[PDB]
DNA sequence: TCCGCGTCAGACTCGTAGGATTATAGCATACGTG
DNA sequence: ACGTATGCTATAATGTGTGCAGTCTGACGCGG
């Protein structure tokens, strides 16, 4: 019989009412005053006139099924609000729905990084603007030969040409048969490997060796003022919480514990081996 | 994940995620309207495809094909077979303490020894420099040892000659037919970019030395120490599983 | 082949010998490439079973 | 003889003159692009025909159409020169002009309403090069030619679908160009079956009932006549004598008086013409013989008006009868043979559910368009929309030339789409060959492998662009509005130029040609695949495609192919081979007029082959004659034995056509196996050029060809004496004869210097001419990076020794003296390319400065102050080559950070480092920096020095061309003013810008110098535009990807030298990596003391079979010992006479030498620049088949007064004492392959992770670790080492906890075992959880 | 249960190479947070 | 106020289709 979804559909709308200029007046007329039925009949009428909008609005961002789906919404929404009482005919007054409902389905559902429809919006002239150059300098437009064109600025063209920039997966066959992915390739940014986590284990080891080779008073006030042993960063003023209470005594007592840490790393065989770095 | 290139990249499961998401919160939509029956129908379906292409894309029907052309990778598929987890991403591993370099002869090698170039052994053997290096006292520190190794000073060679004197290497060759693919030696540091390799055990790998590779690789545990001397070392390897006849003989 | 190559590599082929060389000399080497995985294939199922 | 030959002769040992010449290299891929961009005026071929075709293009309502009228290409925008190097594709405008017809509705057709016609652009087309490449993106790329199977008809069986049958079951199809398949296939019960596109299988008078043809049409096509009259009481029936053949005599044959035949008995061919003669016509038969017999035609009771009996209906005794008496004594049936004219459209209609047309049209419709409610209109369309539209159907004209040829038909030429005549013809030809008559076609014949180069493939890509136009051009014509719309807003350029640069790109066919050898540039513009779109697959390849098939002979090479798993697919392109004018291969042939070998050549077809018999290029001629011998060896019908004189029609022309490019350059391949010949011909592609080209001792002859042909070198377009000579540059004075009159006449070559390769190795062209040297037209003027004098010369050749040594040289290991690495001779150069990128982050623009935080004095000394390494610095892994710096976001400075940087100070800025530095372990020198950036941004000073040298360089450059094209232009005026007022130095009083005033009388030199005057004049004003060009491309910005602001590309030039582990070998496939390169002191030598350079194993001979490498040694060795005799007597400063005498003894020794070089045309000084290029050693040529053999190499040896043997005897060089006994030694030439150990080796500890795998990445690329695959494991549980294992699926793999734990206990010393479990399972269980299935780790 | 035809499952192991898309109006009040 | 989002316009228009078709040996799973 018929297994595809497509043709199944297509074949119920192929069975549904195709309405006279007078018959869409005498439904519309008791759609709006709510007949049930009615807005059932329109409707189911119109699913025709959907799919052949759709036979243009393909192949852009979602599939043909899709389109359809998301253009049955504006036949929807149009006999929400068609105007009976008027002598214009219907399917003239729909179409300006069903095109409008798909283009802006498309917009939201075609990049994986969603985009607005302002930013999206701007960038169509701009790319449209494209077409008009690129036939009579039969160059393809440059950022500037676009700014030239629309009197507008250099970075905005610039930035809207950057998010044109679209994606490859990072499942995506590299050279056209089974080798590699660029997940087996690219690195985990995150997680630096043993050699640089033991660096920061073994260079903060040392250091919790340095506080404990210094005064009592002086590995205190300056351990507690970095957040390397309290709690929480605090200031040259700020330490005066604690039991400083001093403003000057803090700055000087800092500081000299610095200078005796200073002599530490040029005698361990750091200083200037460690400023590289 | 963003590339470096301003760009970014998508596994194509968020695009099949969104194929769902969309039509379903799509359909909630069309509930709330009392659609009638006919698009209600259109809408399961879909989410149905949708559902079917996300658990199993290539199966049901057509595998929803994406931006080049080519089908989205579901996510059976990464359980699927040889490029699926098991074979490609747990049973087989790359390895670290592991190189691979073309090989020459060794014809000045005793059974038990290998040629292995300094500068690979250098990288190879990283943590052992930086461990027999604070022993000594001549690093304070780890990143101390990572710029005497970076600047490749003379004592640092002595100290690397040192760890690497009664320890074993790993050596295999491609394809790993039987157990004999790989063997154990004590590696010997020759200044040169070839590894050097004992004639007789060239049978067990079926390695021709007319541009041939072997991967390297370094036993860390004093286990694998011990393993690599006890079983995988070449002299204690000499005969065959297959036929009790020595593969170690002259050719 | 009816007529077999009478030279050897010393004396040289003529432009046939080599041509009728070739046949086999392909299809030797084109058993080397794809018929090392059916046998690669084995090694493979018979180590699961056991 | 020419001056460039004259410097240095190769003694050629053939003795089979070349009647036919060496073709071009390049001409296939030439030829064919020349017919894509061709503008041809009627006979449309490449875009013409694209446009013809799909155009004119009309609305969906057809009251508006778009017409096509012509096009044209505008010159490139960027030049090859210019497009190498900033990295866009080489491509000229495509300027179309269209034309927007409209009609009125109500009225007929109102065609001049508004013809409104303008031009319009769109895509730019990547042109073809002269080297016949395309430059896509700065990259030379060749688009290799594809090889598929040809469009027509094609017959064939699979000899035993159903084993259980076991039946060969006969099927046809219809391949076209364009359009759906026509399959037609029997059944186990002989039942016709038709299927297009393979989908369902329909019976195949289905579709015959869709053509219109009754039940009787259809018997009346297919089957006879059968009459039967019925005669007062007797029934009789006509008998053609020849057909109760073969069968038996069911009941009594008896004629008007005789009875041949008994019951049940054979009818031979005696009892045939025993009735043919007697010339009978009408027999008495039985009633019980029609019993079986199939009625043809209707037949209605004239009286009732009812069918008795309808067409194609087993007949009865009571159904004859019925007809008897009803009034029919004249009955038609059908004429079945089980063995000869089978009944198979008869049984078919039995299985045919159908009826009429209409009704056949149906199920056709209900097949292809299923589930849909057919029309009348639907079902029809569909059917004549198949093969009956000039839209979806072509068969084109090599589908219609074969589809004919293979029906035996009367045309060459025909329709594009199937005819009622072409469908039913089919499969009339498929019944003939499932009765006996007509064999099947194979595929493997090239006669149905056609070969399809780029232009026609660049048509098609070029077609879809139209047809992806043709959507939006109807679209919105129809309902866009008529009058306003214009006919390029309906137009789109980019659909046409992506359809093009999918094509030039991601295409299998489309990929980069290797350029680190000429062999390889020439042999990979000369492959040919079967692979790619359209074509065949790895996954898809059989056995019987790859083999070699005997029409490879002359068209295809045997021993040229890769022995990877794409082995038969891929395949070069034989040396005289050329393509035929519709698609298949064709061969030179001699033609053999009345027994005479006439010097006129044929290109015989792949088909026309097997019809003549051919004989051998061994075969001898009897100088202008006949075959010497009355038996001559030949060949045909794809098979090989002796014929006569008279019975030879053609011959093959050389001996070198069956073999390729890559083949034409082994020397002694007849004493080569083909399997270490492929092999040899394969490196012989991978040889790297070395740093001084050295020529071939032992070559073939071929070498000038491929050097020349490859257009690497740069030969001379005209002959004359180079006026100067230049490492850049070559400028050379054309003579009167071939020089222009118009223009001046003075040749400029701008020589290719040092730069980079596709394999990043070294292209250099050094002039191979003296300055003020007479030189001829066509002459090698500069020598590429692998040529010498014009000839190839892809490795050196030296001293060899096949002996072993300590087993140095254990299996195909290779020994070689320091001696060769003193010379520096195997140091091959590389040319790296290190790109540095400014980007615009999210955070902000990215910039180029020598301001790097975190950085020594010593990084930032090579730089300068824009942030970019000086010309000719010297660099190192770890040194910076482009500083550059990247905006730095909210940054958490932990404690220890805050501190540190608080304790030295140096407050790092808002911007993170990234600078371009030389990769762990590269060295070279830079040789150049190039530098890209979009229009806006201020400069940095170094890009500003850098815009000086262009701009004054530039100008000097072409004030040097002006200056010199000046010169070169009143040299001619000089001339023609002596030609009638003669006076010298009167003339040349004042200066020579008021030379032009001067005139003549009136002549035709008056108007020259009016011609020169003027075209002076005209250089004059051409200077100034050729200045704006250089200088606006100078200060223009090149525009770049989004994101991308400036772009800094770094050229190195390191110099490797030779190592262990670097990968060497010969031509012959004697592969060997270098193990130990010995001191002189120990390397073995002969009695007189010179050393041997390389030691080779003899035991990688015998098992090998190529002892071709060993012909090349000895004469190698003979080569050199000439040179050596003629180097003394150089040395010894003797004679011209004393040289002259003994070099004619040289050239003159061969049998019957091709070459006969007399010395006495040589003048005193012609002899002694010859002698000075032979004292290295005499080149030899020794043709692919028809070389040397042991009498001419002995012979030669005994003029160089070396032994006859070829063995020396060797002493041992670490003692001093002999070897037991002799050695062979010679010359081989040798290779340098591209596989150098410092590009393989690599080490890792602990570097990058994988992105969700966790475990390591691949490759020193990136920096990853070696693959433990599931082979590797089982080889350690085999051996029972279970944590080395574990150690390898945890610690040095995934497992997070593990690998930096492992890490951190290594350097404790402590190396114990912490495993976890791997990240990549745990992903595992969450991938199973994410399909819907509970999977948890249930517990102890 | 038995025999033909449909779909669905695999395809020896490691090294290296390189690139590019089309298009979604146009303007005026409604919905969310410093 | 700035960014995102929702909304309306009224000539008539009412059922899609596109695209690789020498892979192959081996093995079931629904009908017939
Ligand atoms: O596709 C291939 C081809 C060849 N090889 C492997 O490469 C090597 C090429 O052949 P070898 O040169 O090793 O041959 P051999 O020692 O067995 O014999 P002789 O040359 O002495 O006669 C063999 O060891 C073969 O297994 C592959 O692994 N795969
Ligand atoms: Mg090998
Ligand atoms: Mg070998």
């Amino acid at each position: 019989r018929v297994l595809d979804a497509t043709q199944l559909y297509l074949g119920e709308i192929g069975y549904s009412p195709l309405l006279t200029a007078e018959e869409e007046v005498y439904f519309a007329r008791r759609a709006l005053r709510g007949d049930v039925a009615s807005r059932r009949r329109m409707i189911e009428s119109n699913l025709r006139l959907v799919v052949k909008i759709a036979r243009r609005y393909g192949n852009r961002g979602l599939a043909l099924l899709d389109l359809i789906e998301e253009g049955n919404l504006g036949l929807i929404r149009a006999v929400e609000k068609f105007d009976p009482e008027r002598g214009f005919r219907f399917s003239t007054y729909a179409t300006w729905w069903i095109r409008q409902t798909i283009e802006r389905a498309i917009m939201n559902q075609t990049r994986t990084i969603r985009l607005p429809i302002h930013i999206v919006k701007e960038l169509n002239v701009y790319l449209r603007t494209a077409r008009e150059l690129s036939h009579k300098l039969d160059h393809e437009p440059s950022a500037e030969e676009i700014a030239e064109q629309l009197d507008k600025p250099v970075d905005d063209v610039s930035r809207m040409l950057r998010l044109n920039e679209r994606i490859t997966s990072v499942d995506t066959p590299l050279g056209g048969d089974s080798e590699k992915a660029l997940l087996d390739i690219l690195a985990d940014e995150k997680e630096n490997g043993p050699e640089d986590t033991t660096q920061d284990d073994d260079m903060k080891q040392s250091i919790v060796k340095w506080l404990f080779e210094l005064n009592a008073k002086q590995r205190e006030v300056l351990a507690r003022r970095f957040g390397l042993l309290g709690y929480e960063a605090a200031t040259l003023e700020d330490v005066g919480r604690e039991i400083g209470l001093t403003r000057e005594r803090v700055r000087q007592i800092q500081v000299e514990g610095l200078r005796r840490l200073r002599e530490i790393l040029q005698t361990q065989g750091l200083n200037i081996e460690a400023l590289f770095l | 994940v963003p590339l470096d290139g301003g760009r970014f990249a998508t596994s194509d499961l968020n695009d099949l995620y969104r194929r769902v998401i969309n039509r379903n919160n799509r359909l909630k939509r069309l509930l709330d309207l009392a659609a009638p029956d006919i698009i209600v129908r259109n809408e399961k379906r879909m989410l149905q495809e949708a559902v079917d292409a996300l658990l199993d894309n290539g199966r049901r029907g057509r595998a929803i094909t994406g931006s080049n052309k080519r089908p989205l990778k579901s996510l059976a598929d990464m359980i699927k077979g040889k490029q699926g987890r098991f074979r490609q991403n747990l049973l087989g591993k790359r390895v670290d303490y592991s190189g691979r370099s073309v090989i020459t002869v060794g014809p000045y090698l005793r059974l038990h020894q290998c040629g292995l170039p300094k500068k690979m052994a250098l990288e190879l053997f990283k943590p052992f420099i930086y461990g027999k290096l604070e022993l000594r006292g001549l690093a304070t520190t780890i990143k101390a040892a990572k710029k005497m190794v970076e600047r490749e000073e003379a004592v640092v060679w002595d100290i690397l000659d040192e760890v690497i004197r009664e320890h074993p290497v790993l050596l295999n060759r491609a394809p790993t037919l039987h157990r004999l693919g790989i063997q154990a030696f004590e590696p010997v540091l020759i200044e040169g970019k070839a590894i050097q390799l004992h004639p007789l055990v060239c049978a067990a790998y079926n390695a021709d030395f007319d541009g041939d590779q072997m991967a390297v690789h370094v036993p860390l545990t004093l286990e694998a120490q011990l393993e690599a001397r006890a079983l995988m070392m070449s002299t204690n390897n000499i005969l065959s599983p297959a036929n009790g006849e020595p593969i170690i003989v002259p050719s | 082949i009816e007529t077999p190559i009478t030279a050897n590599f010393r004396e040289g082929l003529n432009v046939l010998q080599y041509f009728i060389s070739t046949h086999g000399a392909r299809k030797g080497l084109a058993d080397t490439a794809l018929k090392t995985a059916n046998s690669g294939y084995l090694t493979r199922r018979l180590v699961d079973v056991a | 003889y020419s001056y460039t030959e004259k410097k240095r002769i190769r003694k050629d040992f053939g003795k089979r003159p070349q009647v036919l010449d060496v073709p071009y290299l390049l001409s296939i891929q030439l030829d064919s692009f020349q017919k894509f961009i061709e503008q041809d005026p009627e006979g449309q071929y490449g875009l013409e025909a694209a446009f013809r075709s799909v155009f004119p293009i009309q609305s969906y309502s057809g009251n508006s159409e778009l017409q096509y009228v012509s096009y044209r290409l505008g010159e490139p925008v960027f030049d090859v020169q210019e497009c190498q190097i900033r990295g866009v594709t080489y491509s000229a405008p495509l300027r179309v002009k269209l034309r927007l017809v409209i009609y009125e509705r109500e009225a007929p057709e109102g065609t001049v309403k508004d013809i409104k016609e303008q031009e319009v652009y769109m895509g730019e087309i990547p042109l073809m090069t002269d080297n016949g490449t395309f430059v896509i993106n700065g990259t030379e790329r060749v688009i290799v030619s594809q090889l598929h199977r040809s469009p027509g008809v094609f017959f064939d069986s699979d000899k035993g679908k159903t084993h259980s049958s076991g039946k060969v079951l006969y099927n046809a199809r219809i391949i076209p160009y364009r359009g759906s398949w026509l399959d037609f296939e029997f059944d186990p019960k002989d039942n016709l079956f038709v299927r297009i596109d393979r989908r369902r299988k329909l019976p195949a008078t289905i579709i015959l009932r869709a053509l219109n043809y009754t039940t009787e049409q259809i018997l009346d096509l297919f089957f006879e006549k059968v009459i039967f009259e019925i005669r007062d009481n007797k029934l009789q029936m006509e008998l053609v004598p020849e057909r109760l053949r073969g069968e038996t005599a069911s009941f009594d044959i008896e004629a008007n008086g005789k009875v041949y035949v008994e019951k049940g008995r054979r009818i031979t061919a005696r009892h045939i013409r025993q009735l043919e003669k007697d010339d009978v016509k009408l027999i008495e038969v039985p009633v019980e013989y029609i019993a079986g017999k199939v009625v043809a035609k209707d037949y209605i009771d004239e009286s009732t008006g009812e069918l008795i009996c309808a067409a194609n209906m087993e007949l009865s005794l009571d159904l004859l009868a019925k007809l008897s008496q009803s009034g029919h004594k004249r009955i038609e049936t059908l004429f079945t043979n089980d063995l000869d004219h089978g009944p198979y459209i008869s049984e078919t209609l039995r299985v045919d559910p159908t009826n009429d047309r209409l009704s056949a049209l149906v199920e056709i419709y209900r097949m292809m368009r299923p589930g849909e409610p057919p029309t009348r209109e639907a079902a029809e369309s569909l059917f004549e929309n198949l093969f009956f539209s000039e839209d979806r159907y072509d068969l084109s004209a090599v589908g219609r030339m074969k589809f004919n040829r293979s029906l035996l038909r009367e045309e060459i030429e025909g329709s594009g789409i199937l005819s009622k005549d072409d469908i039913i013809d089919v499969m009339k030809k498929l019944i003939d060959i499932r009765n006996g008559k007509g064999e099947v076609d194979d595929i493997d014949h090239l006669g149905n492998r056609r070969i399809r180069s780029v232009g026609e493939m660049a048509e098609n890509q070029f077609r879809v662009g139209l047809v992806r136009v043709e959507r939006a051009v109807k679209e919105r014509l129809s309902l866009g509005d008529l009058d306003t719309l214009m006919p390029q807003d309906m137009i789109n350029a980019k659909p046409i130029s992506a359809a093009v640069k999918e094509f030039f790109g991601s295409s299998q066919l489309s990929q980069f040609m290797d350029q680190n050898n000429p062999l390889s540039e020439i042999t990979h513009k000369r492959r040919i695949s079967a692979l790619g779109p359209g074509g065949l697959t790895r996954e898809r390849a059989g056995f019987e495609v790859r083999d070699v098939h005997p029409t490879h002979y002359g068209r295809v090479c045997p021993i040229e192919t890769p022995e990877g798993p794409n082995i038969g697919l891929i395949n070069s392109l034989s040396v005289y081979a050329q393509t035929n004018e519709y698609g298949f291969l064709e061969t030179p042939y001699r033609k053999v007029t009345d027994g005479v070998v006439t010097d006129e050549i044929h290109y015989l077809s792949a088909i026309e082959e097997g019809n003549y018999v051919i004989a051998q290029a061994n075969s001898n001629l009897d100088e202008e004659g006949h075959f010497v011998e009355d038996l001559v060896t030949c060949r045909s019908k794809g098979e090989s034995s002796l014929f006569s004189r008279d019975q030879v029609d053609y011959m093959d022309v050389s001996t070198q056509q069956v073999v390729s490019v890559g083949a034409s350059l082994i020397p002694f391949l007849e004493h080569d196996d083909a399997n270490r010949a492929l092999m040899g011909a394969n490196m012989q592609r991978q040889a790297v050029p070395t740093l001084r080209a050295d020529k071939p001792l032992v070559g073939t002859g071929m070498e000038r060809a491929v050097a020349v042909d490859s257009g690497v070198t740069a030969v001379a377009k005209r002959g004359g004496v180079v006026q100067y000579v230049d490492a850049s540059r070559i400028v050379i004075k054309v003579n009167e004869d071939e020089m222009y009159p118009g223009e001046a006449g003075i040749d400029i070559y701008n020589l290719t210097k040092y730069t980079r390769s596709n394999q990043n190795t070294c292209i250099n062209q050094m002039p191979c001419v003296s300055l003020g040297e007479p030189v001829e037209r066509g002459d090698v003027l500069a020598d590429g990076p692998s040529t010498d004098l014009g000839e190839l010369a892809l490795g050196q050749n030296m001293r060899v020794a096949f002996m072993p040594w300590n087993g140095y040289n254990f299996e195909d290991s290779i020994l070689v003296s320091e001696r060769v690495v003193q010379e520096d001779r195997f140091t091959t150069i590389h040319i790296q390319e290190l790109a540095c990128v400014s980007r615009d982050t999210k955070l902000g623009p990215e910039e180029i400065t020598a301001d790097i935080p975190n950085v020594g004095e010593a990084a930032l000394s090579k730089l300068d102050e824009s942030g970019i390494v000086y010309i000719g610095a010297e660099v190192t892994g770890g040194d910076i080559l482009v500083g550059k710096v990247t905006p730095k976001g909210e940054t958490q400075l932990t404690p220890e950070e805050k501190l540190l940087r608080a304790i030295f100070g140096e407050k790092a800025s808002d911007v993170k480092d990234s600078s371009l530095r030389v990769p762990n372990g590269v060295s070279g020198t830079v040789i150049d920096v190039q530098v890209f950036t979009r229009d806006g941004v201020e400069k940095d000073k170094r890009a500003l020095e850098i815009e000086e040298m262009q701009l004054k360089q530039a100008k000097k450059d072409l004030s040097e061309e002006l200056q010199i094209l000046e010169a070169g232009l009143f040299s001619r005026i000089r001339a023609v003013l002596v030609a009638g007022g003669v006076e010298a130095e009167k003339l040349d009083k004042l200066p020579r810008d008021r030379w032009l005033e001067l005139g003549l009388t009136d002549e035709e030199k008056q108007n020259q110098l009016e011609q020169l005057a003027e075209q002076y004049d005209e250089l004059k004003h051409e200077f100034e535009k050729k200045l704006e060009a250089k200088r606006r491309k100078i200060t223009q910005g090149d525009d770049l990807a989004p994101g991308v602001l400036k772009i800094v590309k770094v050229y190195l030039a390191v110099k490797r030298r030779i190592q262990p582990g670097d990968k060497m070998a010969g031509r012959h496939g004697n592969k060997g990596v270098i193990s130990k390169i010995n001191p002189i002191e120990d390397m073995p030598y002969d009695e007189n003391g010179t050393p041997v350079d390389i030691v080779l194993n003899p035991l990688g001979v015998p098992s090998r079979m190529n002892i071709g490498q060993i012909l090349e040694t000895h004469l190698g060795m003979a080569a050199k010992g000439i040179g050596d005799k003629i180097n003394a007597m150089l040395k010894q400063q003797q004679e011209v006479a004393k040289l002259r005498e003994f070099i004619q003894r040289a050239y003159d020794l061969g049998a019957d030498v091709r070459q006969k070089v007399d010395l006495s045309t040589f003048s005193d000084e012609e002899v002694m620049r010859l002698a000075e290029n032979l004292r290295k050693g005499m080149p030899i040529a020794t043709p692919v088949f028809d070389g040397a053999k042991e009498a001419e190499i002995k012979e030669l040896l005994k003029l160089g007064d070396l032994p006859t043997s070829g063995q020396i005897r060797l002493y041992d060089g670490r003692t001093g004492e002999q070897f037991e006994r002799p050695v062979t030694v010679g010359y081989m030439y040798m290779l340098k392959l591209n596989h150098l150990v410092d590009d393989k080796m690599h080490a890792r500890s602990t570097g990058s992770y994988s992105l969700v795998t966790q475990q390591p990445l691949g490759g020193k690329a990136q920096f990853g670790g070696q693959r433990f695959g599931e082979m590797e494991v089982w080889a350690l549980e085999a051996y029972g080492a279970a944590y080395t294992l574990q150690e390898m699926l945890t610690v040095k793999s995934d497992d997070v906890n593990g690998r930096t734990k492992m890490y951190k206990n290594i350097v404790d010393g402590n190396h114990q075992m912490e495993p976890g479990m791997p990240e990549s399972f745990n992903v595992l269980l969450k991938e199973i959880r994410s399909l819907g299935i509970n999977i948890e780790l249930e517990d102890e």
